[PDB]
């Protein structure tokens, strides 16, 4: 019997996803599960997150051709400094890709290409959104006085239940709903990560919503108010603040009294106002973006 | 006899006694152009020959012409002048 | 009137009506073809035999404006030479009355701007492909609308003469010795311009048409 | 890593498979990873020829599956009503689609929203569209347009600020977009329209120049809607300034020794008001008078110097004429049925000579007098590379000079019957007017043959003929019943004296032979006067003249057209006098005359004065034949009455008539039933005859200007009246006096002409509302032919 | 209403311009020149014979239809080639065989190993013409680059009897063969 | 010609509610034609227990506020005869402050009334039609012509102490926004989209903005006018733009601080951290003032063409075309009750100051609501 090698999997503007994308990132996240000791769900449900990753990589991507942006030899160089972790296990050659795809070169390296790519022309347009105003700055600094208040550091799982950016009543109780009954399934004991893997539409959904470490003051407020008052682990019922619905889990917490001796302050602050500015302007923009672009799954 | 409406029949192009004067020999074309304007009438069979013909019929008053031959040399400059003032 | 079979059978349809020799459900046929299928194996097919049926369904607008159409979009197709011949014809086709001709009026005094476009599309045809197959008939058409053109000619001037403007005689006659120098009507013409030049008294030239006219005459 | 045997492609309609070959990576070669493959689809779908690609193996082969993107089969525009479907398919078709295209779904939604830009730009802002995709079986798909109109944004208010010399209303009156609609004007609308308002904007600028504003200025304007978008406000802001007046005009430049006219052309009134439409006039008017002389190119250019402190403007005018220009050639274009010379000898402007525009425009208005030709325009074109010279274009469009009629009467029922005619004016393009008349019955015969030559000599002397026969006898002369054959023949020579006004003379000669009259008493008394004594108790007599007569003639033309004209005045009479050595001696004279008088700058409402006046007698003892007399009544001269119905009725003495029926269809005087005088409404007509009609001709209002030419609508008001001028009222006391003028009869009603294929047709309407004892009355009227 | 077989295939005209005077130059007497022409009408002298008048036939000539996916199709003077593709193969050639057997012409020769046939004759029942015409015809297939392609060739044409050589008809039954090959191959796929 | 032909059936029906009170009418007083079919601004003033109402031809009003007798009347409408009885064309709707009644006019007057009894105590020309309400702060009276222009004429005596100029686009939304007195500063709208601040004291331009999206095809897919009234609290400006964006700004920097597809050119409140809104659908809704996350909405009343909504007794109130008056919830969607005031419609802002709700119908009858 003939036997499909592949095909086009969804149709985005002017664009097509093809079936060697959905599986090579599929690969990924089952590989990386199966080193995290994380449980993955059902092939239909990771499927439509990576779907929808996918949709959005692609908009991105036409985005850049578009706009006429492009990627240096160099930047491939250094990618592989973090991308192959080359750092981390001291070998060069495409052989540490033992899982899948035989040790290929040209795969990866596009690969890297994709994300190197998408990360530049979102960070150009997030950068371009931010504004920042003089009166801002100097508060968050005041703020940042009587010995660094506020030093608490949070590495933190987040899902977003997506709304449009004009949304109906209707589907405003219906995200509300479904943003209860994940709250109340990660309360009466169910693990976040699996709920983030099945229930989320930021892009970080594919890694479980994982945020990293970070400090309560980079957040964009709509979670630092709430966020003050948890322990590790607890979870955090719905908010919103335009782009949908929020959930938070406290992953875990760590806290110190060193204070930085303003002539240096003011410099950090407006970092961190910074990360807060590009964190929502980026999940606002992409949000933008995926109502706009034209798409049309395939099956 | 011939007491009927008949129009003016006008004939060749206009010549004043002034533009008729301001010609002389030695002119070249572009200037005998220039000054009594393009003729309407040349020598088609192998002379640089140029007719200014001057028809007036008013009706049945009769007819008059003034006809103005200017002959060219080869080089188009103005060589000879004839004007013949009425019709013999 | 068209039904929705596919472009074969609609061709087939459109080739049979040609062949028995009605032009008007022909030309609905193989116009259905060229609006509802623009390219594919019968492209160009379609409109060579609209241009025909046109022509022979007396539609000469719009065997024009199909001819116009064809030849500024397939400029290179090998049989472009049956185009312009199909142009001279349409054009020449439009410079003819049926009534007139059945009385035998000499309609050479009438527009010869069709004449004039139909020369121009004939010369065109002639002196781009000399080997094509409807050069002769082409070259024959030339000559007789050549001979048309100059019987025009001949007409104005005869009737400015009739009405006493020499000049324009004189220029008229002009005009057809340079332009259809070979023509019966300017040999007829020639004694007009030397009695428009001998009213305005220009003997000189009246004699020179005079010598003219015997040296040719004879 | 695997050879590529072989390539096969499915789904491929439109694209050819070397087109999509010549768009792949791969070269049927060999070395072909998986990558390759999805580059090779990538590559596909940037074609864009493409909505689905997909690539198969099977064994060593390669099956590419593509679904090409559907085509449009027909677009169809359903519920539309204001924007007509060509325009909007033009719209669509600029757009990018059109049937046979591949649609990219991709855009409907666009195509869409330009379809509603377009009804924006038709003044509907609230306007829905939505595209409908349905799938037909060859992968094709119909995009039918379903169109939900808005309501139409009407125009709320239009302000004007900064107006105190005229109050708004008045200046808003003139403009073309309006505020409200009177209760009476129902054609009317308040629809708003951008070209609207700039001319509106034109007209107000002009209004305030023409009443004397030299410093008049429009500040800005704007244009605002409601928000829910069915209302819009236009606001003018303006700066009146203040009145001046003019102080002198001073002409310079290259008036080439024409400066005693030009200045006699700007002459003002010392103090008067300025005026901006008469400065354009004086241009023009300087313009047309250097054009006169050959200037056909010159340059003339008016400037105004405004002195504010004394608020006085002075008008300096530069003109300079430039070279004059000659005629190269004549030409005509269009004439395909008419003759060249036919058009070239109304031509008042020479081949070969110097131009004045005057003439050209002369004869422009003589082709257009003409008749032959539907429109008739100009158009003076340099020659190229030349400085004096020029060519006169004349482009006509022909018209069907010709008319038909044609009809059968009582068919089979007596042998066989038909009645004919035709008329040509421009007969086969020779310019040679022909007509043929014909009409057969057992009661009658008739046959009529006309031919003219309008140029039997190159000055315009036209030559004409006409040969007539007309018989009552019955075939094989069942019985001696009334009978009148006549025959006979007119050669009539023409020639003009003005520009507008033309002499005929002519000789003519009229064979008539009656017999079997009924004895009546205008009849008897023309008879006794011819000095016959026919008896009055039978009806057996006979009576033949032989007569030669001296026709005349003045025809005076200056008519807009030969047909369905809108100006001018076309005046002809006609007369006709025995020559000494005729049967019988008479004169004969008719006058008809028609003013027309437009009432529109365009020339779509005028007024047309219609006249027509007859009167005859005779010479010596003897009287004008009752055969000549005058008859009116009809589609021709009074619409609403029988044909010749009007005018004096029949008197018939009693007498035995040569045969006798038994159906009692006999005139009243009939021996058998009657013995004294009795009257009839057997009308016999009158030596004098006047008529009168006054009509008002209005567009149709049911006709695009695409048939404006070929249809004309009018109401008319018809007087006429028709008297014998020798009835012996004396005598028979006992009946109606028949040389009274004035029993005038009238009639009203509404007329309908079309220019049909078969020539003019005639309908009309009309009620009598006078009309005396003895008249037919005819409401409706249908009619073939040249109307008088 | 009134209608005649022959108003196909006829010029829309009368013919009259085949009557007209030929054209004649004029003497420039001694002393003098006539003057110079124009050339806007000059009429070139090709000394190319044709039929004219009414023995013209103006029908459009018949191009190769190249039914299945094909391109680059052409009519030579007495033969007619057609270009396809999409991985035909040697399969090309059975397929040809078969389509002419569906005919059931007279194929008089059958050579396999050069792919080459030969046929006596076939007729065409045609309503265009007042004679039916005949003509004998030759088809091979041959390899070109990647993939096959199909000839077809006529040995000659008779009407009534009789051979004719006119390169309209030679050209109008080449494409007539070479569309029932191309139509034949359709079907079949 | 065909008065069967054109009609478009988008509005919503009127919904029915369970009135949790009793509307009642304390009384209604008939002030001239009224403001008609035309749009307009003309509503009424209350200002120390007395209502100005006022007429498009102008009949400037004086009605108690308690039982809407009245105390003095006057006619703007040619009161010399200068020509004829030509209409004042009033609609700058009644402004009360410092005794005066301030109303502008479509001829380009601006009128200045007296409390006592009505004598016009200046008259003033100004740059064009005076659509914008009148604005009264720092002894100036800001005016907002048609043609865009922005003028402050003098209080005491009607002199134009400046001018400033605003571009203006080939079309836009009949209506002018009215400045905001801020401090010391004056912070208007425009038909071009772009929100500007100028100082009180000349025209000298502070700062400008954009605030419309404009990403359309055409003219009418460019409707950025600005026609609201910005309001200024605690620093930042709030304005709202048709087919535009409710945004934030900072008062004196001008930078917008968040944005939200969300249009309208009636007027909003900003109440607490809430902000009622009603968009150019007619769709009652309720923001938060930190950041735009609409708090609820509502859509029953949608394409009824509403008035401009007023906070009374704790409850919104709006009127609509039909001439039904609708309360609603602040906290929620629902409607609290409803009534039926008049067979013409409203279609200007309801006023409700001083524990008092007015409204003018488009006939011109002034109707006052309690309970």
């Amino acid at each position: 019997a003939p036997q499909v090698v592949d095909k086009v999997a969804a149709v985005v503007n002017n664009g097509v996803v093809l079936e060697s994308d959905v599986d090579g990132l599929m690969q990924s996240v089952k590989l990386n599960a199966a080193q995290a000791r994380q449980q993955l769900p059902d092939d239909a449900t990771l499927r439509h997150q990576i779907m929808e990753r996918l949709i959005m990589d692609q908009i991105i991507l036409q985005m850049g051709q578009k706009m006429g942006v492009k990627i240096s030899d160099e930047q491939l160089d250094q990618a592989i400094a973090n991308i192959a972790k080359q750092n981390n296990m001291t070998l060069d050659q495409m052989r540490s890709r033992l899982a899948y795809d035989g040790l290929n070169y040209n795969t990866y390296r596009n690969q890297i290409r994709k994300e190197m790519i998408i990360s530049e022309v979102r960070n150009n347009e997030v950068r371009r959104r931010i504004t920042i105003l003089p009166q801002e700055v100097e508060s968050l600094a005041q703020q940042v006085g009587n010995q660094n208040d506020a030093s608490t550091e949070l590495n933190l799982s987040h899902i977003l239940i997506p709304l449009p950016e004009n949304p109906t009543s209707d589907q405003v109780n219906e995200a509300e709903s479904q943003a209860r009954a994940i709250v109340d399934q990660a309360r009466n004991g169910a693990d976040f990560g699996k709920l983030a893997i099945a229930h989320s539409a930021d892009q970080q959904a594919l890694n479980g919503g994982q945020m990293g470490w970070g400090r309560i003051q980079e957040l964009p407020g709509i979670f630092a108010q709430a966020l003050s008052t948890a322990k590790k682990g607890d979870i955090v019922g719905p908010i919103r603040s335009g782009v949908g619905f929020h959930i938070l889990k406290v992953n875990d917490l760590r806290g110190e009294s060193k204070n930085i001796s303003d002539a240096a302050q003011k410099d950090r602050a407006y970092r961190m106002l910074m990360n807060r500015k590009f964190s929502e302007e980026a999940a606002s923009w992409m949000q933008e973006q995926r109502a706009s672009a034209y798409v049309k799954i395939l099956s | 006899e011939r007491v009927v409406y008949r129009p003016d029949i006008n004939q060749g192009n206009y010549l004043t006694a002034n533009d008729v004067s301001k010609i002389r020999v030695g002119m070249t074309q572009q200037q005998v152009a220039y000054a009594l304007g393009t003729p309407l009438m040349s020598d088609p069979f192998g002379t640089n020959t140029w007719f200014y013909v001057f028809r007036q019929q008013p009706g049945h008053e009769g007819v008059t012409q003034q006809t103005l031959t200017l002959t060219f040399n080869s080089s188009g400059v103005l060589t000879n002048i004839d004007n013949k003032p009425a019709l013999s | 009137e068209v039904p929705d079979n596919p472009p074969n059978e609609i061709y087939a349809t459109a080739q049979q009506k040609l062949q028995d020799g009605n032009w008007r459900q022909a030309i609905t046929q193989l116009e259905a073809l060229d609006n509802r299928y623009p390219f594919g194996p019968y492209s160009q097919q379609v409109q060579l035999d609209l241009i025909y049926a046109y022509y022979k369904n007396a539609d000469l607008p719009l065997a024009q404006a199909a001819i116009d159409r064809f030849i500024r979009l397939n400029p290179t197709h090998p049989n472009i030479d049956y185009v312009m011949y199909m142009r001279g014809l349409t054009n020449m086709a439009l410079d003819d009355s049926a009534l007139q001709g059945f009385f035998g009026v000499d309609r050479s005094d009438r527009d010869p701007q069709h004449a004039r476009a139909a020369f121009s599309d004939f010369s065109k045809l002639v002196r781009g492909y000399p080997n094509s197959q409807y050069t002769t008939d082409a070259t024959k058409r030339l000559v007789f609308l050549k001979d048309r053109l100059a019987k025009y000619e001949y007409s104005v001037a005869e009737y400015y003469t009739e009405r006493g403007a020499w000049v324009a005689v004189v220029n008229r006659v002009e005009g057809m010795l340079r332009d259809y120098p070979d023509t019966q009507a300017t040999r007829d013409a020639l004694p007009l311009m030397e009695n428009a030049y001998r009213q305005m008294q220009m003997n000189a030239q009246a004699e020179k048409v005079a010598k003219i006219i015997a040296a040719n005459s004879s | 890593g695997f050879v590529v045997k072989d390539i096969h492609f499915e789904g491929l309609q439109r694209v050819a498979v070397g087109a999509a070959l010549l768009s792949m990576p791969v070269r049927t070669g060999d070395t072909v990873n998986d990558e390759d493959i999805s580059n090779t689809i990538r590559a596909l779908f940037a074609t864009g020829n493409f909505e689905d690609v997909r690539v198969l193996r099977d064994g060593d082969t390669l099956l590419v599956q593509v679904k090409e993107r559907p085509t449009i089969a027909s677009i169809t525009f359903s519920g539309n009503k204001s924007v007509k479907d060509d325009m909007l398919k033009q719209n669509l078709e600029a757009s990018g689609v059109r049937v046979g295209e591949s649609l990219d779904r991709t855009t409907i939604a666009d195509i869409e929203k330009g379809l509603e830009d377009f009804y924006y730009s038709v003044g509907k802002y609230s306007a829905s569209v939505k595209a409908v995709v349905t799938p037909l079986p060859r992968n094709r798909v119909d995009l039918k347009l379903v169109f939900q109109e808005g309501v139409s944004a009407e125009i709320q208010q239009i302000n004007i600020v900064g107006n105190h010399a005229f109050t708004t209303d008045e200046l808003i009156s003139h403009f073309q977009l309006r505020d409200e609609v009177p209760w009476w004007n129902v054609v009317g609308d308040r629809k708003y329209q951008k070209q609207k308002l700039a001319g509106d904007l034109e007209t107000l600028r002009s209004y305030y120049l023409d009443r004397g504003y030299a410093r008049f200025n429009i500040d800005s304007t704007q244009v605002s809607l409601t928000p829910d978008k069915k209302g819009i406000y236009v606001t003018v802001n303006i700066t009146e300034g203040d009145q001046y007046k003019l102080s002198g005009v001073e002409v310079s430049g290259n008036l080439a020794g024409h400066s005693a006219e030009i200045e006699q052309l700007t002459k003002i009134e010392p103090g008067e008001l300025y005026n901006g439409t008469k400065v354009t006039k004086m241009e023009d008017d300087i313009k047309k008078l250097l054009g006169r002389y050959g200037y056909a190119y010159p340059r003339v250019q008016s400037m105004p110097e405004i002195n504010d402190a004394d608020k006085t403007v002075k008008l300096r005018v530069n003109v300079d004429a430039g070279n004059r220009f000659y005629v190269r050639k004549i030409r005509f274009e269009g004439n395909d049925t008419s003759k060249d010379a036919v058009l070239r000898r109304e031509m008042r402007q020479m081949e070969g000579a110097w131009l004045g525009s005057d003439l050209v425009d002369q004869g422009k208005e003589r082709l257009n007098r003409l008749g032959f030709f539907e429109t008739v325009d100009t158009d003076t074109q340099r020659v190229p590379g030349s400085p004096d010279q020029v060519d006169v274009v004349y482009k006509v469009k022909e018209r069907n000079t010709g008319s038909f009629n044609f009809g059968i009467g009582y068919g089979t029922e007596s042998g066989v019957s038909f009645q004919a005619g035709v008329q040509q004016d421009n007969w086969l393009g020779t310019g040679y007017a022909v007509g043929i008349n014909g009409t057969k019955n057992d009661y009658q015969t008739y046959a009529e043959l006309s031919v003219t030559n309008p140029y039997f000599t190159v000055d315009g002397v036209s030559l004409g003929g006409r040969l007539f026969y007309n018989d009552f006898q019955a075939d094989d002369a069942d019985l001696s019943d009334y009978t009148n054959k006549s025959y006979g023949t007119d050669v009539t020579l023409g020639f003009p004296i003005n520009e507008y006004n033309s002499l005929r003379a002519g000789l003519g000669y009229v064979h008539n032979s009656l017999s079997n009259m009924q004895p009546q008493v205008a009849m008897w008394r023309y008879l006794y006067s011819m000095g016959e004594h026919p008896s009055t108790s039978d009806q057996d007599n006979s009576f033949k003249t032989d007569d030669f007569t001296f026709n005349y003639g003045w025809t005076y033309n200056k008519l807009d057209r030969g047909y369905f004209p809108t100006d001018g005045s076309r005046v002809n009479l006609t007369g006709k006098v025995t020559i000494p050595g005729s049967d019988n001696e008479y004169y004969k004279v008719t006058l008809d005359t028609a003013t027309y008088v437009p009432i529109d700058d365009d020339h779509k409402w005028v007024v047309l004065g219609r006249t027509r006046w007859g009167y005859g007698d005779g010479l010596g003892g003897k009287e004008m034949p009752f055969y000549e007399n005058f008859y009116a009544g009809g589609s021709s001269t009074v619409r609403g009455f029988q044909s010749n119905t009007i005018g004096p009725k029949a008197v018939y003495f009693p007498h035995q008539a040569s045969n006798y029926d038994p159906d009692y269809d006999y005139e009243c005087a009939t021996q058998d039933g009657a013995k004294d005088l009795c009257k009839s409404d057997d009308a016999v007509g009158g030596n004098a005859m006047a008529v009168a009609s006054l009509e008002f001709i209005t567009p149709t209002p049911f006709i695009s200007d695409k048939y404006a030419n070929s249809v004309r609508t009018s109401f008319f008001w018809d007087m006429g009246t028709v008297w014998d001028t020798n009835w012996d009222s004396s005598q028979y006391s006992g009946y109606p006096d028949y040389s009274d003028p004035s029993n005038i009869r009238m009639s009203a009603g509404i007329a309908l002409q079309w220019m049909s294929p078969l020539g003019p047709l005639v309908f009309s309407y009309a009620q009598p509302f006078k009309k005396y004892d003895g008249d037919k009355a005819e409401q409706f009227q249908f009619n073939i032919g040249k109307t008088w | 209403c009134s209608s005649d077989s022959r108003y196909k295939r006829q010029v829309s005209g009368d013919e009259a311009y085949l009557e007209a005077a030929p054209l004649a130059e004029l003497h420039a007497p001694a002393g003098m020149i006539l003057p110079v022409t124009s050339g806007d009408y000059a009429i070139p002298v090709t000394n190319g014979s044709g039929a004219v008048g009414k023995a013209l036939d103006i029908r459009p000539p018949a191009q190769p239809l190249a039914l299945v996916s094909g391109a680059r199709t052409q009519f030579t003077g007495d033969t007619a080639s057609l270009l396809v593709e999409n991985g035909r193969g040697n399969t090309l050639w059975p397929q040809v065989v078969s389509v002419l057997q569906a005919k059931n012409y007279t194929i008089t020769q059958r050579d396999d190993a050069g792919q080459t046939l030969t046929t006596d004759w076939v007729q065409w029942n045609r309503l265009d013409e007042d004679e039916q015409y005949r003509g004998r015809y030759q088809i091979s297939v041959k390899p070109q680059g990647y993939q096959q392609a199909v000839t077809v060739k006529l040995l000659n044409l008779e009407q009534a009897g009789k051979p004719v050589a006119d390169a309209a008809s030679m050209q109008r039954y080449s494409t007539e063969m070479m569309n029932v090959i191309s139509a034949g191959l359709d079907k079949s796929a | 010609l065909f008065n069967s032909e054109e009609d478009v059936v988008k509005m919503s029906p009127l919904p029915t509610v369970e009135n949790q009170f009793t509307p009642t009418t304390a009384w209604s007083t008939s002030v001239g034609s009224g403001i008609g079919n035309f749009y307009s601004n003309l509503h009424p003033a209350l200002a120390d227990n007395v209502v100005y109402a006022a007429d498009r031809a102008g009949l400037v009003k004086a009605l108690n506020a308690d039982d809407g007798k009245e105390i003095w009347s006057v006619s703007l409408a040619e009161k010399d005869g200068w020509f004829s009885k030509e209409p004042a064309l009033l609609s700058g709707g009644v402004t009360v402050s410092g005794g005066h009644v301030y109303i502008g006019s479509e001829k380009a007057q601006v009128y200045a009334l007296n409390t006592s009894d009505g004598t016009v105590a200046w008259q003033t020309k100004v740059a064009g039609e005076a659509l914008s309400r009148p604005v009264v702060s720092d002894g100036l009276v800001l005016i907002h012509t048609s043609n865009g222009q922005l003028q402050a004429l003098n209080e005491a005596d009607g002199a134009v102490k400046w001018t400033v100029n605003l571009d203006m686009p080939s079309l836009s939304l009949r209506g002018e926004s009215a400045p905001t007195t801020a401090f010391g500063a004056a912070v208007v709208g425009g038909d071009n989209g772009r929100v500007s601040a100028v100082l009180m004291e000349q025209g000298q331009m502070i700062w400008q903005q954009r605030i419309s999206q404009a990403t359309g095809s055409t003219e009418i897919d460019r409707l950025s006018d600005v026609d609201t009234t910005p309001v200024v609290v605690n620093g930042v400006v709030f304005a709202l733009a048709y087919n535009g964006n409710l945004t934030a700004l900072d008062l004196r920097s001008g930078q917008i601080m968040w944005k939200r597809e969300l249009g309208s050119v009636n007027d909003f409140i900003v109440d607490g951290n809430r902000i009622y809104l009603v968009d150019q659908n007619d769709r009652v809704m309720a923001l938060t003032i930190d950041g735009g996350v609409t708090l609820w909405t509502q859509s029953d009343l949608l394409h009824r063409l509403l008035t401009s909504p007023v906070l009374y007794n704790g409850n919104l109130v709006v009127g609509d075309s039909e001439g039904y008056l609708h309360w609603i919830n602040v906290e929620d969607g629902r409607f609290v009750a409803q009534q039926k005031v008049d067979s013409s419609g409203f279609q200007t802002e309801p006023v409700a100051a001083d524990g008092k709700l007015l409204i003018q119908a488009k006939d011109g009858t002034v109707y006052s609501i309690t309970r």
